[PDB]
């Protein structure tokens, strides 16, 4: 503030207090499997080639 | 103000102002002392432009 002048309605010693908050925005992607590489990732047969 | 030329000048520096306020939307007559004045050399030279 500012010390003022003679006849004039002064400053007063004032704070102010203030909040901020956060905002989410979730992101997500769907992504898909077969059941072939389901039923061929943990699988093996007669091991052949 | 038909004093001599320094002191028509001081005196207009000093005293020669309009005192408007700016709150309304019309042009009272401001109260006094609270925000600047309003200086007008057209006080001075008394003719409007």
């Amino acid at each position: 503030r500012v010390a003022s002048g003679a006849g004039l309605p002064t400053s007063r010693q004032t704070t102010i207090m203030v909040t901020k908050y956060s905002e989410k925005s979730p992101i997500t992607i769907p992504f898909e499997l077969s059941a072939a590489c389901l039923t061929y990732l943990r699988e093996t047969f007669e091991g052949t080639i | 103000a038909n004093k001599t030329l320094f002191k028509t000048i001081d005196e207009y520096l000093l005293r020669a102002k309009d005192c408007i306020r700016g709150d309304t939307d019309t042009q009272y007559v401001c109260v006094e002392g609270t925000e600047q004045l309003i200086e007008n050399p057209c006080r001075l030279t008394q003719e409007a432009l």
